[PDB]
DNA sequence: GTCCTATCGATCTTCGGAAGAGATTCAGAG
DNA sequence: CTCTGAATCTCTTCCCGCGCGCCGTAGGAC
């Protein structure tokens, strides 16, 4: 009763955070210091780090 | 019986004492105190539970 | 009165530290706190290590250290980093203001297909600033040429 | 693309070891 | 005022072989 089970929805769903927290750090970065005008969506992020 | 081993007075002096136990080598602040108070327990970035 | 300061930065990232410290000084409109950032550099005269024209205030102590790769100042204690000096500045300024082939020595190339290969001087090509060094090629280890460039001493 | 330099020089490295031994501090202790 | 107590610190340690099997420098500048 104290004891629970994480599958593989859970734990992928985790690491997929941990990649998203790495992608948002460096865009909240991006996104202060860019232009904001010729910037795209797609220059934001990268997949990289996901 | 923890009042008579507390060494510290109030708020300032709670904050002073938590940053300076928890970052050994930082130099306590009021608007920083904060920043790491709120984040230890209270702030979305470092406390979630599900 | 701002005195200097030396932060640490990440070697290599050096000048993207000065340019977040730039930005950031504005953005948090202290304008009135940063002279200048010195980033010294020859044709570097510090390998990481970005000087600040800067007072010291609690919020500036923490605002350099919020410019992104920056662990922070050098100084006696993290309390109170201190500044360089008074003469220290101005031989910083000042110099921010201001070797021959011996025949028979054995080189290494620095360019080049033929690019850090064991060659070994057998002529001058002295007044042309250029060079002629050996090398074993095809058996034929043939007179070969390279420009004065081509040289590791 | 190649080749480079540098290595949390703005994080948080894990919380489900136990013990056993010293070494290092403190505390009434005269 | 330190001394000679505990108490609170960090460090060291944890069976033998044997097989599979993967998995194994990174980001940035010319």
């Amino acid at each position: 009763g104290n004891r629970r089970i994480r599958s593989v929805g859970e734990m992928a769903e985790n690491q997929f955070r941990v990649g998203l927290v790495r992608v948002e750090r460096a865009v909240k970065e991006r996104l202060s210091l860019g232009d904001l005008d010729t910037l795209m969506p797609q220059d934001m992020i990268n997949a990289k780090p996901i | 019986e923890t009042l008579r081993v507390d060494p510290t007075n109030d708020r300032l002096s709670a904050l002073v004492e938590i940053y300076r136990m928890m970052r050994p080598g930082e130099p306590p602040t009021r608007e920083a105190a904060e920043s790491l108070f709120e984040n230890l327990f209270f702030s979305e970035d470092r406390y979630d539970l599900s | 009165k701002k005195r200097w300061y030396v932060v640490q930065a990440f070697s290599g990232f050096e000048g993207r530290v000065a340019t977040s410290l730039r930005e950031h000084i504005k953005l948090h409109n202290m304008e009135d706190l940063f002279g200048e950032v010195m980033v010294p550099t020859e044709e570097k005269f510090f390998p990481g290590y970005v000087l600040v024209q800067m007072v010291m205030n609690d919020a500036s102590w923490h605002l350099v250290r919020s410019v992104p790769r920056v662990m922070g100042f050098i100084g006696g204690t993290s309390d109170r980093p201190a500044p360089i000096s008074d003469k220290e500045v101005d031989a910083i300024m000042n110099r921010l203001q201001q070797t021959l082939f011996e025949p028979g020595e054995m080189v290494r190339v620095n360019d080049g297909p033929f690019a850090d290969f064991n060659g070994v001087v057998e002529e001058v090509d002295y007044e042309k600033s250029r060079l002629k060094v050996s090398v074993s090629i095809f058996g034929r280890a043939t007179p070969v040429e390279l420009d004065f460039s081509q040289v590791e001493k």
